[PDB]
């Protein structure tokens, strides 16, 4: 019987980040690990540079996404994708230098209207428990946003604390219920894959690795 | 509490505030509907650009980072990394005055990005040690870098309230500098009916006459913008620091927010209006209300009155549901009012930015 | 360190691993099942590519029961010593005559960095803006290896007076995949036979690589002069390795190494082929002009969806006088496996002089049947596109306008934002139905396919004209775009 | 508060069409959820510069076209008795990026203002090349130290440094830029408007009178809300640094032209010469527009001009009290009314408005 905490992803602009090194931004269509991660690390108050605790919270702790489709007079909205024509003014030329270029132009894809409802428990390796956790998302020390610091929260991270043994039937506790869910957790009766880059390599930043998700279709 | 919520409703006469790689207006839907949007690095622009940033942050009494200063810290931060007459090298190099000479004004804390930069000189003044080039040598070879953060340590409060300026001579992981405000995408409250001006270029020396054509997007509404003061991060970058300065910084941000609007178009549309609402809250979590504008207003009269009272009555009943506690204070232009108390009623600005600047207290 | 001989491969185990490093021999020989492990999905793709121009290079097969056996079963290491020993001498990075994939007696003013060699990190301006630096910092010789091939084939630069090859510039590369990675290395290798057919050795075939025997500045090269194995090591770059380092971490793979590489020395080197080469690992397009006949190989030129492209990747058109040309690794399975599923990896990049815009790289699942029934593909294709032109058709025209009976044309571009939308919206219904048909039974699934279609044009039509349609001007206009969107809807139905 | 002064004029018009459509229809744009019938910035620019106040009281307009073939005739005209035809067509290549072939038509890239006074000065320039010879790039880069002399000479423009002016080619594309002064809005109703149409026909001396089908053209009358702001110390600036007394000269002639020139489109057969019934400037550190005060389109109690007054002084009352603006701020009116507060002084006549603003404020 597991311990989950849920909380909630819902602001009016998203995005979740995809193999790139280039100006085109893509996005997908729900979170990344690498994204709650950073998340919870920026709840926490983890500096980029200590390998440690980035590291240890990773380890520690585990995620499964819901999908939630929003419903508004009775009227399904589905998600839509947006590309933001982003130009700076005086970037950097060289990584050392103080010379610039005049413009430099990226597009960035956003995510409206996007909400998620997610739930995270620890891994038995684990260096911290979910009291920590549920105190920091509901009392963070850096700025949270999805992903990108464009994008705030409409509703509140923490939505509520569970015990279950599956984190579906986690998630049935609360009430958007019938969107599709993509878990680090596998379930009966359950087949299907999904690949994604999104296992950031911590040792060496900044760059990612694959991993997969497992898929749960409801109705 | 931690985070200072800052909400704007804003209305703008016909005009292009924002464009897209195709001159048309950028926008974002949003429950469904489609919404005209002023990009958050245009307004973000706006304002680190803007005359009364230059007059209140620019040249803030905390922009100069003296590292005479911060020479015993410096020592038990990177004690552990370095050795103590590497550090005293660099700072020799940075400053450049050798003395100490304890200024009787030693700090206790350190901003992280100094520390995250002094290392990356420190390394590299060790490794010119081992080489070995001498200090002159090896000053060549650093003056762009030297220069680099030589004019950082001057402009302390605009890199902790902005954060650094897109091309600045930062190396280390640590030299990436955020927050300490985060302005979101400011998006209209109401579905826009877009117009579209078709305009001519006329030729003084044939008058007859061929028309050069043209076209160009423009749509007036009102706008509702979002942004959130991160405290304990902004008196870290500034470290420092006392509650209050960040809270007479916050105050700067509040005004710019109420007042500052972006240059695209404006010499030829001209939307030069002021915030017909501004909201202050203090909160243990960021929150934006635009989910009060979901459900696209519709103009009864106007699309600001709807707006105003959609805001209230969304604040009203969500409010307490999450976490949003106080203190809160709104400043508008027009009644209603949120009928919950607990949301100070402020008849000007500078009544409500003198709220802020006390912590929220009455 | 030798590719062959010694430990270069980097991978990890299927359901779950820590991060190996790998020789040839131990791949090839062994039951257990590898699968690639790097930071970038590209570097896999070229390191997958040469290992399959490596494995087709020391063991083609005699028939397709030999094949299907080395595929299912593995080798025994005398066997597989046997086979690699003629070639042990051509895989050194470090050499005094012939290095791999290198020109010994290079002279330049000065050192480039390894961030050339990666693709993407240092190619434009906003790369500097937007990436991680120090990428290039230190390089292992196994991901230099990759890197060198990778810029060799899949990469666009150096542009100047640098010359790419043999197939051109992004070309796409479609390899079949298997559950392991040694599956999949021997599921791409040309059988002799075959290997034979599509390069007829008459000749006057030179077939010694660019470093064995170098290239001749300026030289006019037939391309049936070329051999298959100068051809699939083919580099044009004319580049050399600085000497290495010590040890340390590597930059780009995030594993120690014996020995890692700082910088390479380059300088200009052009020439012309005549003709084209048959890579058996990209497909080609042939049109007709009109006349002459043009025959070119895939690649990425917009941003549209990878289903797009499915036709040109699985289905060979021989109705010339304008036909498409499958690749030869495809064209194989087909034949060698009729009765199976297909999980085809495809990828490549798009190019605007040596830096790039966008890199893709895709698996594509179809079901069983793909071999035979291809018309069904090349039908879901081309109604998905069609309903694609038809919604950009109809938003053009309300744009543009009427000139004849005066009607007047909004004057913006919604046609480009809506096609986004519906390419987006496209995703999640093409290559998920494409995955999951029976083709011998499915044209009902194509037709509930053709009403999601026609209800999304509708819908998307209308939500990118909703907000100009409040002025009679362009109320006006609407009207006969409206027309003709449903002039076009209407003749998308069978 | 004294950098930006601002100016803000409601003015009524009887029916007519001061700005068209590609259909010919009047310009509008959607505010409120209202429509509004809306005149061009554009327009209104050039009916300022082509007026006849301006040439009286401020000088000659600028040119401005595409048309080289021509310019370079008009050029040797006015300016061939004190230069020579080969420095003349020299300095217009130069500027240009054009040549000049003495060719029939050689068209530029886009439309471009030019003012002879500035081009005579780049002949005077271009002639020390007839000195000890600097290459073209040289004498580009000895220009592009003093840009200030280059903008002395546009007091010959005082357009271009109000509306300023972008060039794509030639010399003119590093030495041309200007960027400021003024920034106007299009003039919208305050009110809705249900637009009228004029069903007109044409009798035939040979033939009628007999049947004919109608044609049709699109008229409104409407209380407009025009709004000006002016930059001085870029306006200044774009001067070559010319005194402020000076810039506030021309302001105040940009606030009579505002309150009093109509563009001339359809005046000839709907006749809309009116005046303008309220005219107020203040100045402040940063542009301010109460356009929002008509956000909430005005419905008419005795006519949209009195409440129109009436909105916009409240909302003024609202916006100045709210962010705690003190002006310099003065109020022209022709209807009597109960406007406040102090210290919006009030202005019996348009002249001591203007006076008012030659004096910065204090007057
Ligand atoms: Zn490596």
């Amino acid at each position: 019987m597991r311990s989950y905490l849920i909380l909630r992803l819902a602001g009016p602009m998203q995005a979740w980040g995809q193999p790139t090194f280039e100006g085109t931004r893509p996005t997908g269509r729900f979170p990344t690990r690498s994204g709650l991660l950073g998340l919870l690390g920026a709840c926490l108050g983890i500096q980029r540079d200590d390998t440690s605790s980035l590291q240890a919270l990773s380890e520690s702790v585990q995620f499964a996404v819901r999908c939630d489709e929003l419903i508004l007079d009775d009227r399904r909205v589905s998600v839509t994708g947006l590309r933001d024509y982003h130009t700076v003014l005086g970037a950097r030329e060289d990584y050392r230098g103080l010379k610039s270029h005049e413009t430099i132009q990226t597009w960035r894809e956003y995510l409206c209207d996007a909400s998620f409802t997610v739930a995270l428990w620890l891994t038995p390796h684990a260096t911290m428990v979910i009291s920590e956790l549920e105190k920091a998302v509901l009392k963070p020390r850096y700025t949270p946003y999805l992903g990108r610091r464009s994008c705030p929260l409409t509703h509140p991270l923490f939505l509520g604390t569970c015990q279950a043994s599956d984190p579906q039937k986690a998630l049935l506790n609360y009430e958007p219920v019938g969107g599709d869910i993509y878990s680090e957790e596998s379930v009966t009766g359950h087949h299907l894959k999904f690949t994604a880059r999104d296992e950031p390599m911590i040792t060496l930043p900044r760059q990612f690795a694959s991993r997969e998700w497992y898929v749960i279709k409801g109705g | 509490s931690n985070f200072i919520n800052i909400h704007v409703l804003i209305s703008h006469s016909p005009s292009c505030l924002n464009r897209d790689d195709m001159n048309m207006q950028k926008d974002a839907i949003f429950g469904g509907k489609r919404r005209v949007r002023i990009s958050s690095q245009s307004l973000k622009r706006a304002m680190r650009k803007s005359g009364y940033y230059a007059q209140n942050i620019g040249e803030s009494s905390l922009r100069t980072i003296h590292l005479a200063q911060l020479r015993d810290v410096l020592r038990q931060k990177l004690g552990e990394r370095f050795d103590q007459k590497i550090i005293d090298k660099t700072l020799a190099l940075l400053s450049g005055k050798s003395v100490d000479e304890a200024e009787k004004i030693s700090a206790d804390a350190v901003t992280p990005w100094v520390v995250g930069e002094i290392a990356w000189f420190c390394e590299q003044v060790a490794k010119a040690e081992a080489d070995n080039l001498d200090d002159k040598k090896l000053l060549k070879v650093l003056k762009e870098d030297i220069a680099a953060i030589r004019v950082n340590l001057q402009q302390g409060v605009d890199i902790a309230l902005s954060g650094r300026m897109a091309t600045s001579g930062m190396m280390t992981e640590l030299g990436k500098v955020d927050g300490a405000m985060s302005i979101a995408h400011a998006i209209t409250t109401h579905q826009v009916d877009s117009d579209i001006d078709w305009f001519t270029a006329v030729d003084d020396l044939q008058e007859q006459g061929s028309a050069h054509l043209g076209t160009q997007e423009f749509s007036s509404g009102v706008f509702y913008r979002y942004a959130n003061i991160n405290l304990a991060q902004l008196q870290e970058n500034l470290g420092g620091a006392s509650r209050e300065q960040a809270l007479e910084i916050a105050t700067h941000v509040v005004h710019m927010l109420a007042t500052e609007v972006p240059g695209a178009k404006q010499r030829t549309y001209a939307a030069f209006n002021p915030a017909d609402m501004v909201m202050v809250n203090f909160s243990d979590m960021p929150l934006s209300m635009a989910n009060a504008f979901e459900k696209a207003v519709k103009a009864k009269d106007g699309f600001l009155q709807p707006s105003i009272q959609a805001f209230n009555q969304y604040w009203d009943r969500v409010a307490n549901g999450y976490g949003l506690n106080g203190a809160a204070a709104q400043f508008s232009l027009s009644d209603v009012d949120p009928i919950t108390a607990q949301v100070k009623q402020m008849p000007t600005l500078e009544q409500l930015k003198s709220w802020v600047r006390n912590n929220g207290e009455a | 360190m030798n590719l062959l001989i010694d430990n270069w491969i980097p991978v990890r185990p299927r359901n779950g691993g820590k991060v190996q490093i790998i020789n040839l021999q131990s791949l090839y020989c062994s039951r257990d099942q590898w699968r690639l492990s790097l930071p970038r999905d590209d570097m896999e793709l070229a390191a997958l590519a040469l290992l399959v121009c490596i494995g087709q290079i020391i063991a083609p097969a005699k028939d397709d029961v030999e094949f299907r056996h080395r595929i299912m079963n593995p080798l025994t290491e005398d066997e597989f010593q046997q086979l690699i020993a003629p070639w042990i001498d051509m895989f050194y990075l470090n050499h005094a005559e012939h290095p791999f994939m290198q020109t010994k007696g290079v002279k330049a003013n000065d050192v480039t960095p390894m961030e050339k060699l990666l693709a993407g990190v240092s190619g434009a301006t906003n790369c500097a803006f937007v990436n991680q630096p120090g990428q290039g910092e230190a390089l292992c010789g196994g991901c230099t290896a990759i890197a060198l091939f990778n810029q060799a084939n899949q990469a666009p630069g150096f542009g100047g007076g640098f010359k790419s090859g043999l197939r051109g510039g992004t070309p796409v590369t479609t390899f079949v995949r298997g559950i392991d990675l040694r599956s999949t290395v021997l599921l791409n290798v040309l059988t002799l036979p075959r290997l034979q057919k599509q390069f007829p050795n008459e000749s006057h075939t030179e077939n010694q690589p660019t470093w064995i025997k170098p290239i001749k500045s300026n030289e006019s090269i037939p391309a049936s002069s070329i051999g298959f194995v100068r051809g699939l090591f083919w580099q044009p770059a004319h580049i050399e390795l600085c000497d290495p380092i010590g040890i340390g971490k590597c930059s780009c793979c995030g594993q120690e190494s014996n020995l890692r590489y700082t910088g390479f020395l380059k300088e200009k080197f052009t020439f012309t082929v005549n003709g084209l080469w048959p890579h058996p690992h990209s497909p080609c397009l042939v049109t007709v002009k009109k006349g002459e006949v043009e025959e070119k190989f895939l690649a990425f030129t917009t941003s549209a969806p990878s289903w797009t492209q499915i036709s040109r990747v699985v289905v060979d058109k021989i109705i010339q006088n304008n036909g498409n040309r499958v690749a030869a690794v495809v064209n194989q399975f087909r034949n060698i496996a009729p009765q199976s599923p297909l999980e085809l990896i495809m990828g490549g990049y798009r190019n605007n002089q040596a830096s790039i815009l966008e890199r893709r790289h895709d698996v594509l699942m179809f079901n069983q049947g793909w071999q035979q029934y291809g018309n069904v593909i090349n039908e879901i294709v081309t109604v998905g596109l069609g309903y694609k032109t038809a919604l950009r058709k109809a938003l053009y025209t309300f744009a543009e306008g009427f000139k004849n009976k005066d009607f007047k044309g909004a004057g913006v571009s919604v046609h480009e934002t809506a096609e986004r939308h519906f390419y987006r919206q496209s995703e999640l219904l093409i290559p998920d139905v494409l995955a999951n048909v029976n083709f011998s039974q499915a044209d009902e699934v194509i037709a509930d396919l053709r009403d999601k279609l026609h209800q999304l044009c509708e819908m998307l039509f209308n939500q990118s004209v909703a907000p100009y349609a409040h002025h009679p001007k362009l109320i006006s206009t609407l009207a006969l775009a409206r027309a003709t969107l449903y002039k076009h809807l209407r003749e998308l139905k069978p």
